């Protein structure tokens, strides 16, 4: 679904949607296009071992270094075990094959920095976390489901973009969460600082479409 | 940052 997220961003990109006449961004609001998932916490422990996430509904993650993913429903014990070659299997933290003890255990202390520590963004209407990548200024975040998050390090702007729902949803930096369609920001415009963001989602999203 | 807010 990357590529129709491009599609949807070339297009309001082009609409111009700061840069007409009166902006009416509240019209372009579209609460049933709220996001099921977005990655509400995250640790980069990528020199070593792998990034860690939590998703919004307390289940958390992993995308170890060589490319294998761990996945923890948020009853706690359910486990999900993505491999190398997109083997998916089902096991608990309880019973595991020996040879995942090393990766269960890295889940659990991901798990218990991101429970004890750090706010919840967006504190909902399994996907896992197919990539992700940092630049200077940003986190971004390619779930399995096609959204995409990006997280502005500097002043704590995020954006959750999903293409099925052809939608993006904007945390400004008093923590206010609006879920956009995009089409209704090409209709209705918006302000000048979420137009500056989606043009920078548009260059991340062919960062990772050149880069799948 | 290494890890979120």
């Amino acid at each position: 679904h990357l590529s129709d997220m491009l599609q949807q961003l070339h297009s309001v990109n082009a609409s111009k949607p700061s840069e007409r006449g009166l902006v009416r961004q509240e019209e372009a609001e579209d609460p049933a296009c709220i996001p099921i998932f977005w990655v509400s916490k995250w640790v980069d422990y990528s020199d070593k071992y792998g990034l860690g996430y939590q998703l919004c509904d307390n289940s958390v993650g992993v995308l170890f270094n060589d490319s294998t993913r761990l996945i923890l429903y948020n009853d706690g014990d359910s486990l999900q075990y993505i491999e190398r070659d997109g083997t998916e299997s089902y096991l608990t933290v309880s019973s595991h094959p020996n040879s995942l003890m090393k990766k269960i255990t890295l889940l659990k202390y991901f798990r218990n920095y991101m429970s004890e520590h750090l706010l919840k963004a967006g504190a909902p209407r399994l996907p896992y976390l197919r990539t992700w990548f940092r630049t200077r200024s940003a986190i971004i975040l390619h779930l399995s489901n096609g959204s995409v998050q990006i997280n502005f390090f500097q002043d704590h702007t995020k954006l959750i973009l999903c293409p099925l729902m052809a939608a993006v949803t904007y945390i400004d930096e008093k923590r206010d969460f609006r879920t956009y369609r995009l089409s209704l920001l090409e209709e209705y415009g918006c302000c000048k600082e979420l137009a500056s963001r989606l043009r920078y989602a548009r260059t991340m999203v062919d960062k990772l479409l050149s880069s799948r | 940052p290494l890890h979120s807010t």
